[PDB]
C-alpha cells in the first residue's frame, strides 16, 4: 500500500492554465445558487435547499453552517467537499487561534486559514482541488461586519454583496442595482429573498430556502447568564416561519 | 516521499536528463578561466538585455567559497546558489574537522560529487550548471583551475571556458595560450581573458566582469573603468 | 512510462542492458595478469589540448594490494571506489589482515543491483579490479553493473574492447613477464586509440607483491613507449 | 531491583608451546554456595584449529562463544572457505566484546591455537575487548593463585643459575606437551585445595597441526 | 600506567611501561601501550585498555582512508582531532582514555595530548598515567631542545624507570620509540628489573635501595 | 578553565585570559590561548568544562565565518553576541548542555565604538565596560569599580589590568600561570607579547 | 501503479528549459501589472487590481501589496493564494533573523531565502512550482534602498526600476526611457502611475483599480516609514499627477 | 503487450508477464542437474565462461553443512536468495538447535519470491534454483521457480537444453533411486544425465562442477582436478 501519489495532480499547462482549478470552478458553476449581502448593521447569507427526494428530510441537510458564534458560511458546488471544509474550518478556528489567544478569530483570518487549506489541495501530492466556492459572512470587534468569497484556488476577496453558482451572473447584476451603503439588515434580507426567487424554479417558501444572518448579539441563544461581557452569538439561522412572514411583505 | 527515477538510461546508453542539463549550461552566459604563472583570472559575461539593473545589489557571477577559493558558473542561476551554499558549508566543515582550509582539488571533488549524486537519486533532477573553480592551495604558489559539469565529471585546465558561445572562445584560447610560457604577469593574464571574451561579448562596456585571484588569499574584482582601459588598448592595437 | 526494474521478454533487465551501451562509449581500459604481477592501462582521452591531462584519474588505488581501472561514465565510479576503499580498510579493522581480491570485488558488485523505485539507476561504468593476495595470488576481475564479475587472465573494456580482446586472445600465455605485459598493453592501446599514443594521453600501472600498487610516471612510461617502437621496427 | 549479571565461578588456563597449545578449564558450575553441575563443559572447539573459553557469567560466555562460532561460519561463506587465523579471530572477538561496551559481556575469555608460522598461540581478553598474545595465562576465580606459579615454572622468573648468585638467569628452555600438562594438572589441583569454586573435573584441549585432542582428569568434589 | 613523549631537534621520543592492572592484581606485564597507526604516526594508551585500543585502532583506519582519498598522509593535528571528536560523542558515558598522538608531518614533529574528558593540547612535553607525576620530575630537569638522539632515548627510558620504581601500578618493561621524518624507529623492550640494577650501578642513583 | 577578564576602554577592548590547563593534580600546559577570532574585529574568550569550551568556541567561529563568506560582510559585535546567547540558551535545556562561559570583545566599525559582552552558560547576556567569569570578578571588580573611566587609553587599561592580575596572583590559591592579553580595536586584533 | 499519472513537474525539456517554470511564467503574464521604482530618497510600489466590480469592498481588500516587516514590502503578480503561502514564510524568516541577531534582516538575505524555496520546487519533490513573481521593495543600513524581483525559477535580480505581470515588455521600455539616477520619490510616483496608465488593458486608470505604496526616509529623522495608500489617498494622487 | 509493464498487472487471460519474462532468464542460463537416492543427493552443474581468458562462472552455493543449491539465470539474485537461506538455516540452529528441514526451506523461498510478484516497484527474481539436502527424513531435492512455485522431486534439470537431461532421469528413475551407499555411482548417473544436454562442447576439467550431500557426508563442492575422476 502506502500513498504513492506524492506528486502534484494539478499542474500548469503550456498556456499557463491550472486545469484542475478551472475544472473545479466549472463544478461550482453547476452548483445551486447562493448569495451574500452586507448591510450597515449586519450581513445575510442565503441559498436554496435543493432536495434530492421528497422522502428526504431536508432539515437534516444544513447548507448554511455556523463556524464560530459570529461567523457563518454557505457554499455552491459539491456538498460533501463543503461538509469536510466546515469541519476543518471549525477546528482550525480553535487550534490556530482560540487556544492561543482565548478568543474567536476575526472573519478575515479564519477566511485566510480556510483559503490555505484549499490552496494546499491545489499543490500537495495525490489530491484534487476542493470543488466548492464559499461565502463567509462574519463580525468582529475591530473590523465590524464583513463578507468574503473563497474559490477552489484558495483566492479570497471581500464583497459588499455577491452571488455564486448557477445564476450568479444574473444575480450579481440584480444586486448591483439594489445595493447601497445605507441598507439596514431587514432591507438586505428583503433584497436577498428577491434575488434568490429569480434562480429558483419550483416551490419558494421557508422549507425550500435556507437563510441566516450575522447581526445583533443574541443573549437568549447563549445558554447561560452571569457574565456581562458574554452577550451571545451574532450568527442566527432564520426559521421556516420567520422566512414565510417576510415573503408576505415581498 | 517522491521517489520517481527521473535520470535513467535510454536504449542508446544516454541519460537524457543529464544531457538536457548541459543544454541549460549552453544557454547560460559565458564564463572563462585563465591561469597565469602566479595568478588565475576569472572572466564572466553579463547580457545587456537587462538594463535599469542595480549593479550594486544584483548577485555577482563570481562567488567566494572561502578566502582563497572562488567559483564561477554557467547555466541556471537558482541552481548555482544551492551548489555554492553546499560548497561554503563544506569549506567551513573541513577547516573545523581537519584544521586546514580545503585544497582547490578537494572542493572541486566535493561539488562534482554533489552534481553526480543528483544524476542517480530518486525524485530529483540534475543541476543545470557547470562551474569553474579557481584558487591557490594553503601555503602554495601554484595556480589551480578546475571545471565541473552536471554529470559529475571534473578536471584541471590551463585555460577553459563554459556557457554560450564557449566553442568560439575556447577556439581563441587554444591558439593564443602557450603552455611553455603562460601569462607571466597579472596584466598579461587579464588582457588575454578580456581579449577572449571580446570574441563573443558584443560591447566591452558593463558586459565584462573580471576577478583576479592571487596567492595567499589575495582576491579582488576589477571595476568598470579598469576593465574599460583593457578594452581600449586591445582595439587600438587591433587597428593595424 | 515503465518500471526501472522491468524485465524484457528475453529475460534481461532493460536498464542494465542500456548501461552496458554507455560503457561501450567510454575510453579504453586494459588489464593483463601474469605470475610476476598484474598490469593496468588506460586511454585518457582529453577533450581539448588546454585540459591538463595529469588530472585525468582513470586508474585508482583501492588498497596497497588492490588497484582499479575504469571505463564509461567515470563520475559514477567515485562512490564505488569509496565503498571499495571503505570495505578494504574496514576488513583490516575487523580481521587484522588484507582482504581477498575476490571478496572486495563481490562487495563492490553487491551495490550494482541496488536500484529501483536505494539509487534511481544502475552504474554506467565498468571496473577492472586487479590485485594480489596470499591464497589465490595475482588476480584480475571485471565488475559490471549487472552485479556479475568474471575473473580474467587478460581483459579489455571500453570503446575498443572487442578489437583489443581478440588481440589479447592471441598474445596472452601463462609465462608472460611483467615487462612483456607492459609493452603488450601499450601495443594494444596504441592500436585501438584514435589519437597517437604517448605518455600524456595514456597511463600505465601495476600491482606486485613486493612494491604493491603503483601508477607509472610519465617519464617511465615514455621509455616503455620508446622501447616498444624499436622492437616493432626490429622485424 | 533486577541484577542482569551473575557469577558461575570456574577457572581457565592457556599455555602456548613451540608447536602446540593447550586450553584447560574446570567443569564445575556454581551459584553462591551451591553446585549446579559437576560436569558442564567450558572449553570448546570453535573450528579452524581454534579453541575458546569464555566464562564468569555463564549466560554471557555461552552467548559470546555462540556468536564467535557463528562468525567463523560466516567467514567461510564470505571469503571462499579461507582459514581464520588465530590473530584474525582475536581481532574479531575484540569487536564482538566492544559492541556491548555499555552493557558488557561479564566474562574472562581465552582462545588458543597455532599462528601462521605453526607456533603455539594464546590470546587473552578482558570483558570489553582488550586483548594480548601471551605464552601463559590463567583466567577466572583462581587466576591469581595460578599465574604466579606459571611465571615461575614456565618463564623461569626469579630463577637464576646456581654458583653465579643472581648474575645469570635460568635460560628460557621450551616445554613439551607432556611437561605442560603436568603444570596444568598441578595448577588446578592446587587451586582446588584453596578455592571453593574450583573442583569436580578438569578438561584439557590440546591443539596441534594434526587437530584438536581432549583429555579429562577428575578433581576433588568438596 | 606511565607513558611519556616529547618533541626535540631530531624528532619526538615516545616511551611507556607495560603493566596492566585489575585492582592490586597484576594481570599482565607484556602490554604494548604504543600503537603504530602508520609508519609516521604513533599513539599512546593510558586508562581503559579496551577503550584506548578500540578507538585508536579505529582512528588508524580513518587515517588510512584519508590517505587514499587525498593522496596525502594525514597531519598530526588532523589525526588528533578526529580522535577527540570521536570520543566527545561518548562524553559522560564512561570512557577512560589518556592518549598522545606523536608523529612527523609537514610542520615538522608534532605531539598532541588527547583525553576522554575532551582536552586536545599541542605541546613539546607530555606524560600521562598514574606514574606521570614521577616522570615529569626527570623530564623537566633534564629536557633540552638540543638533545642528542642517544641522550633523548635515555631520558625517556630513565623517566619511565623513575615512575615504575615509585608507582605501584607502573612497571614491567620499557618500550622505546623514536619518530623521525623518515618514520618511527622501535628501540626495544627493556625489563625494568634488569634495567633498574644497571642504571643504579652506572648512574649511582637509587642509593637508598640495596643491591 | 580558570580566569578570563575583559575591559572596554575609549577606543578598544582588552581581553585577558589565563594560560594554565589542569588535569587533576598536574599542570598540563602553561601557554594555552583561551580565545578564538570570530571575525577580524570580534574576539571571543572562553572558560568552562574540558572539551565543551573548545568545541563550542570553534562551532561559533565556524558559523560566523560562514556568515561572513555568504554575505561578504562582517556582523556587528552585538549581532554575534546575540547569536552566541541563543546557542547557549538553546543548549541549557538540551540533553547535555555546553558548560561554557564567554566574553565577546569587538570593535563596531559602523558606530566606531568598542563593545564588550559577558555571556554565561545559561545564556545570560550583559553589555559591560568591564567583566569577568568565575571567581575572577570577586578579586578584580573592586579595583575596576575604583579606577575605571570610560575615556581611558589602551595603555591605561593595560596598567589597570596588571593591577587586577597582581591582586589575583596574591590572593587566589590556584596558580593560573599568568595571562595572554589581546587588544581589539579599529585596526583589528593583536596580542601583547610582553605582560 | 501510480507512475502512470505522474506529470513529472521537475524535468528539463530537450532545449534545457524547465517546462513548469516556463508555463508558470506564462500564467504570470496574464496577471495585473506591478511596477517598482527606486529613487535616491525612497521607493515606490504601484500595482493594478484585475477587472474589479463595483460591489468589491476595496478599503478592506488586499491582492497586490503586502507587508513583510516594517522595512520591507512586496508587490505580487500571479496566484494570490500561492503568494500568501510564501509571504507568511518570509514574515517568519524575518522574525527568526531578528530573534537570532537582534537586528532587522537585510533585504537581500530575505529575498535569497524565498528564492531558494521557489528553486526547491523546480528540482525536487514532484510538486508544481509557485505561480508567483514578486517585486521586493526594502531598506537596510548596508545598501540603503533596494528593489529586487523573483520568479518561479527561483532566480532573483536587483533593479533601479522594474515591472512584473502583464505588459512588462511595454512597461520596461517606458521606464527605461524616462528614468534617471538623480530622480526623487515624488517624480517616481508620477512615473509609475503614467506607465500603468499607458500599459493598462482597461479603458481608463481609476482609484478603485489600483494599489499603491511608498517606502520613504520621509519619516521624522533617520528612520524609514511604509505607507500603504488608502482608496481616497490613491484618488488624490491621481488628480495631483493629472491622470483623472 | 500492454500488461507486461510491471509485476502488479494481470493480463486478460490471467497471466503475469513479468514473472514469465523472469522465467525466460532461467532458460538462457547454463544447464544444471539434480538427483538423489535414499542415502545421498547430488548436484551437477555445467559452468559457463565469457571467453578463453575468463574464468568459469560458479553455479553451486553452500547454505549449510547439510544443505545447498545450484543456480541458473541471474547470479546476483541467487546470491540474495542463498544469503537468505543461509540466514534461515542459521536462525533455526541458533534459536531451536535444529537443522532446518529442506521442505521448510522451500516454503520460505516460495514466500520470499511471492512478495516480489504482488507489489508495485519491485521485480521478480530472475533465477531458478535446485536445492539439495539431507535432514531427519533423509535425502531431498527441490526445484525453485521465481514465480514462487517449489517442487520436491527425485531428479530434475533446469537451464538451456535441460529437457534432454530431464528425459534421461525419467527413464533412469528406477535405477538411480536405488544407488544407496555409493556416492561415486550416483555422481556418475548425474554426469551421464547432464551429458544429454550438451552440444558441440564437452565436459572438461574447469567446465564441470559437482556437489554432494548425504548420510555421513557434509555438503561439499568439487571443482578443478577433483572432478577429473568423473570426466
Ligand atoms: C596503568 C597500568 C594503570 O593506571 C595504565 O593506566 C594501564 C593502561 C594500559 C593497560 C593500556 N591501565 C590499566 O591497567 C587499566 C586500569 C583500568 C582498569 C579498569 C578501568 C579503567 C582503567 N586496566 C584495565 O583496563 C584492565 C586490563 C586487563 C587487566 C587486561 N581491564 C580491566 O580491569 C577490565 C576492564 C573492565 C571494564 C572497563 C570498562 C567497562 C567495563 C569493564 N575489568 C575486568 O577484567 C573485571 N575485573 C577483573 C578483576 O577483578 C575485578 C573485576
Ligand atoms: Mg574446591
Amino acid at each position: 500500500m502506502t500513498d504513492r501519489y506524492s506528486f502534484s495532480l494539478t499542474t500548469f499547462s503550456p498556456s499557463g492554465k491550472l486545469g484542475q482549478i478551472d475544472y473545479a470552478l466549472t463544478a461550482v458553476k453547476q452548483g445551486v445558487t447562493s448569495l451574500g449581502i452586507k448591510a450597515t448593521n449586519g450581513v445575510v447569507i442565503a441559498t436554496e435547499k435543493k432536495s434530492s427526494s421528497p422522502l428526504a428530510m431536508s432539515e437534516t441537510l444544513s447548507k448554511v453552517s455556523l463556524l464560530t458564534p459570529d461567523i457563518g458560511a454557505v457554499y455552491s458546488g459539491m456538498g460533501p467537499d463543503y461538509r469536510v471544509l466546515v469541519d476543518k474550518s471549525r477546528k482550525v478556528a480553535h487550534t490556530s487561534y482560540k487556544r492561543i489567544y482565548g478568543e474567536y478569530p476575526p472573519t478575515k483570518l479564519l477566511v485566510s486559514e480556510v483559503a490555505k487549506i484549499m490552496q494546499e489541495a491545489t499543490q500537495s501530492g495525490g489530491v484534487r482541488p476542493f470543488g466548492v466556492s464559499l461565502l463567509i459572512a462574519g463580525h468582529d470587534e475591530f473590523n465590524g461586519f464583513s463578507l468574503y468569497q473563497v474559490d477552489p484556488s484558495g483566492s479570497y476577496f471581500p464583497w459588499k454583496a455577491t452571488a455564486i453558482g448557477k445564476g450568479s451572473v444574473a444575480a450579481k447584476t440584480f444586486l448591483e442595482k439594489r445595493w447601497n451603503d445605507e441598507l439596514e439588515l431587514e432591507d438586505a434580507i428583503h433584497i436577498a429573498l428577491l434575488t434568490l426567487k429569480e434562480s429558483v424554479e419550483g416551490e419558494f417558501n421557508g422549507d425550500t430556502i435556507e437563510l441566516a444572518i450575522i447581526g445583533d448579539e443574541n443573549p437568549d441563544l447563549l445558554g447561560y447568564t452571569g457574565i456581562p461581557t458574554d452577550k451571545g452569538p451574532r450568527f442566527r439561522k432564520l426559521t421556516s416561519q420567520e422566512i414565510n412572514d417576510r415573503l408576505e411583505a415581498l | 516521499g517522491y521517489d520517481r527515477a527521473l535520470s535513467i538510461f535510454s536504449p542508446d546508453g544516454h541519460i537524457f536528463q543529464v544531457e538536457y542539463a548541459l543544454e541549460a549550461v549552453k544557454r547560460g552566459t559565458c564564463a572563462v578561466g585563465v591561469k597565469g604563472k602566479n595568478c588565475v583570472v576569472l572572466g564572466c559575461e553579463r547580457r545587456s538585455t537587462l538594463k535599469l539593473q542595480d549593479t550594486r545589489i544584483t548577485p555577482s557571477k563570481v562567488s567566494k567559497i572561502d578566502s582563497h577559493v572562488v567559483l564561477s558558473f554557467s547555466g541556471l542561476n537558482a541552481d548555482s546558489r544551492i551548489l555554492i551554499e553546499k560548497a561554503r558549508v563544506e569549506a567551513q566543515s573541513h577547516r573545523l574537522t581537519l584544521e586546514d582550509p580545503v585544497t582547490v582539488e578537494y572542493l572541486t571533488r566535493y561539488v562534482a560529487g554533489v552534481q553526480q549524486r543528483y544524476t542517480q537519486s530518486g525524485g530529483v533532477r540534475p543541476f543545470g550548471v557547470s562551474t569553474l573553480i579557481a584558487g591557490f592551495d594553503p601555503r602554495d604558489d601554484e595556480p589551480k583551475l578546475y571545471q565541473t559539469e552536471p554529470s559529475g565529471i571534473y578536471s584541471s585546465w590551463s585555460a577553459q571556458t563554459i556557457g554560450r558561445n564557449s566553442k568560439t572562445v575556447r577556439e581563441f584560447l587554444e591558439k593564443n595560450y602557450d603552455r611553455k610560457e603562460p601569462p607571466a604577469t597579472v596584466e598579461e593574464c587579464v588582457k588575454l581573458t578580456v581579449r577572449s571574451l571580446l570574441e563573443v561579448v558584443q560591447t566591452g562596456a558593463k558586459n565584462i566582469e573580471i576577478t583576479v585571484v592571487k596567492p595567499d588569499s589575495d582576491i579582488v574584482a576589477l571595476s568598470s573603468e579598469e576593465i574599460n582601459q583593457y578594452v581600449t588598448q586591445i582595439e587600438q592595437e587591433k587597428q593595424e | 512510462d515503465r518500471g526501472v526494474s522491468t524485465f524484457s521478454p528475453e529475460g534481461r533487465l532493460f536498464q542494465v542492458e542500456y548501461s552496458l551501451e554507455a560503457i561501450k562509449l567510454g575510453s579504453t581500459a586494459i588489464g593483463i595478469a601474469t605470475k610476476e604481477g598484474v598490469v593496468l592501462g588506460v586511454e585518457k582521452r582529453a577533450t581539448s589540448p588546454l585540459l591538463e591531462s595529469d588530472s585525468i584519474e582513470k586508474i585508482v588505488e583501492i588498497d596497497r594490494h588492490i588497484g582499479c581501472a575504469m571505463s564509461g561514465l567515470t563520475a559514477d565510479a567515485r562512490s564505488m571506489i569509496e565503498h571499495a576503499r571503505t570495505a578494504a580498510v574496514t576488513h583490516n579493522l575487523y580481521y587484522d589482515e588484507d582482504i581477498n581480491v575476490e571478496s572486495l570485488t563481490q562487495s563492490v558488485c553487491d551495490l550494482a543491483l541496488r536500484f529501483g523505485e536505494l539509487m534511481s539507476r544502475p552504474f554506467g561504468v565498468a571496473l577492472l579490479i586487479a590485485g594480489h593476495d596470499a591464497d589465490d595470488g595475482y588476480q584480475l576481475f571485471h565488475a559490471e553493473p549487472s552485479g556479475t564479475f568474471y575473473r580474467y587472465n587478460a581483459k579489455a573494456i571500453g570503446s575498443g574492447s572487442e578489437g583489443a580482446q581478440a588481440e589479447l586472445l592471441n598474445e596472452w600465455h601463462s609465462s608472460l613477464t611483467l615487462k612483456e605485459a607492459e609493452l603488450l598493453v601499450l601495443k594494444i592501446l596504441k592500436q585501438v586509440m584514435e589519437e597517437k599514443l604517448d605518455e600524456n594521453n595514456a597511463q600505465l600501472s601495476c600491482i606486485t607483491k613486493q612494491d604493491g600498487f603503483k601508477i607509472y610516471d610519465n617519464e617511465k612510461t615514455a621509455e616503455l613507449i620508446k622501447e616498444l617502437k624499436e622492437k616493432e621496427a626490429a622485424e | 531491583q533486577f541484577n542482569p549479571y551473575g557469577d558461575n565461578g570456574g577457572t581457565i588456563l592457556g599455555i602456548a608451546g613451540e608447536d602446540f597449545a593447550v586450553l584447560a578449564g574446570d567443569t564445575r558450575n556454581i551459584t553462591d554456595y551451591s553446585i549446579n553441575s559437576r560436569y558442564e563443559p567450558k572449553v570448546f572447539d570453535c573450528g579452524d584449529n581454534i579453541v575458546m573459553s569464555a566464562n564468569g557469567f555463564a549466560a554471557d560466555g555461552d552467548a559470546l562463544v555462540k556468536r564467535f562460532k557463528n562468525s567463523v561460519k560466516w567467514y567461510h561463506f564470505d571469503h571462499n572457505d579461507k582459514k581464520l587465523s588465530i590473530n584474525s579471530a582475536a581481532r574479531n572477538i575484540q569487536h564482538l566484546l566492544y559492541s556491548r561496551r555499555f552493557f558488557p559481556y561479564y566474562v574472562y575469555n581465552i582462545i588458543a591455537g597455532l599462528d601462521e608460522d605453526g607456533k603455539g598461540a594464546v590470546y587473552s581478553f578482558d570483558p570489553v575487548g582488550s586483548y594480548q598474545r601471551e605464552q601463559c595465562r590463567a583466567g577466572g576465580a583462581a587466576a591469581s593463585l595460578i599465574m604466579p606459579f606459571l611465571d615461575n615454572q614456565v618463564n623461569f622468573k626469579n630463577q637464576y643459575e646456581p654458583g653465579t648468585n643472581g648474575k645469570v638467569k635460568k635460560p628460557l628452555k621450551y616445554l613439551s606437551v607432556e611437561e605442560v600438562i603436568k603444570l596444568v594438572r598441578d595448577s588446578f589441583t592446587s587451586a582446588t585445595e584453596r578455592h571453593i569454586q574450583v573442583g569436580d573435573g578438569l578438561e584439557i584441549l590440546i591443539v596441534t597441526k594434526d587437530g584438536v585432542r581432549k583429555e579429562f582428569y577428575e578433581l576433588k568434589r568438596d | 600506567t606511565t607513558t611519556l613523549a616529547f618533541k626535540f631537534r631530531h624528532g619526538v621520543i615516545v616511551a611507556a611501561d607495560s603493566r596492566a592492572t585489575a585492582g592490586a592484581y597484576i594481570a599482565s606485564q607484556t602490554v604494548k601501550k604504543v600503537i603504530e597507526i602508520n609508519p609516521y604516526l604513533l599513539g599512546t594508551m593510558a586508562g581503559g585498555a579496551a577503550d584506548c585500543s578500540f578507538w585508536e585502532r579505529l582512528l588508524a583506519r580513518q587515517c588510512r582512508i584519508y590517505e587514499l582519498r587525498n593522496k596525502e598522509r594525514i597531519s598530526v593535528a588532523a589525526a588528533s582531532k578526529l580522535l577527540a571528536n570521536m570520543v566527545y560523542q561518548y562524553k559522560g558515558m564512561g570512557l577512560s582514555m589518556g592518549t598522545m598522538i606523536c608523529g612527523w608531518d609537514k610542520r615538522g614533529p608534532g605531539l598532541y595530548y588527547v583525553d576522554s574528558e575532551g582536552n586536545r593540547i599541542s605541546g613539546a612535553t607530555f606524560s600521562v598515567g598514574s606514574g606521570s607525576v614521577y616522570a615529569y620530575g626527570v623530564l623537566d630537569s633534564n629536557y633540552k631542545w638540543d638533545l642528542s638522539v642517544e641522550d633523548a632515548l635515555y631520558l625517556g627510558k630513565r623517566s619511565i624507570l623513575a615512575a615504575a620504581h615509585r608507582d605501584a601500578y607502573s612497571g614491567g618493561s620499557v618500550n622505546l620509540y623514536h619518530v623521525t621524518e623518515d618514520g618511527w624507529i622501535y628501540h626495544g623492550n627493556h625489563d625494568v628489573g634488569e634495567l633498574f640494577w644497571k642504571v643504579k650501578e652506572e648512574e649511582g642513583s637509587f642509593n637508598n635501595v640495596i643491591g | 578553565m580558570d580566569i578570563i577578564l575583559g575591559i572596554r576602554v575609549q577606543d578598544s577592548v582588552i581581553l585577558a585570559s589565563s594560560k594554565a590547563v589542569t588535569r587533576g593534580i598536574s599542570v598540563l600546559k602553561d601557554s594555552d590561548d583561551k580565545t578564538r577570532q570570530l571575525s577580524p574585529h570580534t574576539l571571543m574568550s572562553f572558560a568552562g568544562e574540558a572539551g565543551d569550551t573548545v568545541q563550542f568556541a570553534e562551532y561559533i567561529q565556524a558559523n560566523i565565518q560562514l556568515y561572513s563568506i555568504r554575505e561578504d560582510y562582517e556582523l556587528s559585535p552585538q549581532a554575534v553576541s546575540s547569536f552566541v546567547r541563543q546557542e547557549l540558551a538553546k543548549s541549557i535545556r538540551s540533553r547535555r548542555p555546553y558548560q561554557v562561559n564567554v566574553l565577546i570583545g569587538g570593535y563596531d566599525k559602523k558606530k566606531n565604538k568598542p563593545e564588550l559582552y559577558q555571556i554565561d552558560y545559561l545564556g545570560t547576556k550583559v553589555e559591560l565596560p568591564y567583566g569577568a567569569h568565575g571567581y575572577s570578578g570577586f578579586y578584580t571588580f573592586s579595583l575596576l569599580d575604583h579606577h575605571y573611566r570610560p575615556d581611558m587609553t589602551t595603555e591605561e587599561g593595560l596598567d589597570l589590568l596588571k593591577l587586577c592580575v597582581q591582586e589575583l596572583e596574591k590572593r587566589m590559591p590556584m596558580d593560573f600561570k599568568g595571562v595572554i592579553v589581546k587588544i581589539v580595536d579599529k585596526d583589528g586584533i593583536r596580542q601583547v607579547d610582553d605582560f | 501503479g501510480s507512475r502512470r499519472y505522474d506529470s513529472r513537474t521537475t524535468i528539463f525539456s530537450p532545449e534545457g528549459r524547465l517546462y513548469q517554470v516556463e508555463y508558470a511564467l506564462e500564467s504570470i503574464s496574464h496577471a495585473g501589472t506591478a511596477i517598482g521604482i527606486m529613487a535616491s530618497d525612497g521607493i515606490v510600489l504601484a500595482a493594478e487590481r484585475k477587472v474589479t466590480s463595483t460591489l468589491l469592498e476595496q478599503d478592506t481588500s488586499t491582492e497586490k501589496l503586502y507587508k513583510l516587516n516594517d522595512k520591507i514590502a512586496v508587490a505580487v503578480a500571479g496566484l494570490t493564494a500561492d503568494a500568501e503561502i510564501l509571504i507568511n514564510t518570509a514574515r517568519i524568516h524575518a522574525q527568526n533573523y531578528l530573534k537570532t541577531y537582534n537586528e532587522d534582516i537585510p533585504v537581500e538575505i530575505l529575498v535569497r531565502r524565498l528564492s531558494d524555496i521557489k528553486q526547491g520546487y523546480t528540482q525536487h519533490g514532484g510538486l508544481r512550482p509557485f505561480g508567483v513573481s514578486f517585486i521586493y521593495a526594502g531598506y537596510d543600513d548596508r545598501y540603503g534602498y533596494q528593489l529586487y524581483t523573483s520568479n518561479p525559477s527561483g532566480n532573483y535580480t536587483g533593479w533601479k526600476a522594474i515591472s512584473v505581470g502583464a505588459n512588462t515588455s511595454a512597461a520596461q521600455t517606458l521606464l527605461q526611457m524616462d528614468y534617471k539616477d538623480d530622480m526623487k520619490v515624488d517624480d517616481a510616483i508620477e512615473l509609475a502611475l503614467k506607465t500603468l496608465s499607458k500599459t493598462t488593458d482597461s479603458s481608463a486608470l481609476t482609484y478603485d483599480r489600483l494599489e499603491f505604496a511608498t517606502i520613504r526616509k520621509g519619516a521624522n529623522d533617520g528612520e524609514v516609514y511604509q505607507k500603504i495608500f488608502k482608496p481616497q489617498e490613491i484618488k488624490d494622487i491621481l488628480v495631483k499627477t493629472g491622470i483623472t | 503487450n500492454n500488461y507486461d509493464g510491471d509485476t502488479v498487472t494481470f493480463s486478460p487471460t490471467g497471466r503475469l508477464f513479468q514473472v514469465e519474462y523472469a522465467l525466460e532468464a532461467i532458460k538462457q542460463g547454463s544447464v544444471t542437474v539434480g538427483l538423489r537416492s535414499n542415502t545421498h543427493a547430488v548436484l551437477v552443474a555445467l559452468k559457463r565462461n565469457a571467453d578463453e581468458l575468463s574464468s568459469y562462472q560458479k553455479k553451486i552455493i553452500k547454505c549449510d553443512e547439510h544443505m545447498g543449491l545450484s543456480l541458473a539465470g541471474l547470479a546476483p539474485d541467487a546470491r540474495v536468495l542463498s544469503n537468505y537461506l543461509r540466514q534461515q538455516c542459521n536462525y533455526s540452529s541458533l534459536v531451536f538447535n535444529r537443522k532446518l528441514a529442506v521442505e521448510r526451506a522451500g516454503h520460505l523461498l516460495c514466500d520470499k519470491a511471492q512478495k516480489n510478484t504482488q507489489s508495485y516497484g519491485g521485480r521478480p527474481y530472475g533465477v531458478g534454483l535446485l536445492i539439495i539436502g539431507y535432514d531427519k527424513s533423509g535425502a531431498h531435492l527441490l526445484e525453485f521457480q521465481p514465480s514462487g512455485n517449489v517442487t520436491e522431486l527425485y531428479g530434475t534439470a533446469i537451464g538451456a537444453r535441460s529437457q534432454g537431461a530431464k528425459t534421461y532421469l525419467e527413464r533412469t528413475l528406477d535405477t538411480f533411486i536405488k544407488i544407496d551407499g555409493n556416492p561415486d555411482e550416483l555422481i556418475k548417473a548425474g554426469v551421464e544425465a547432464i551429458s544429454q544436454s550438451l552440444r558441440d562442447e564437452s565436459l572438461t576439467v574447469d567446465n564441470l562442477s559437482i556437489a554432494i550431500v548425504g548420510k555421513d557426508t557434509p555438503f561439499t563442492i568439487y571443482d578443478g582436478e577433483a572432478v577429473a575422476k568423473y570426466i
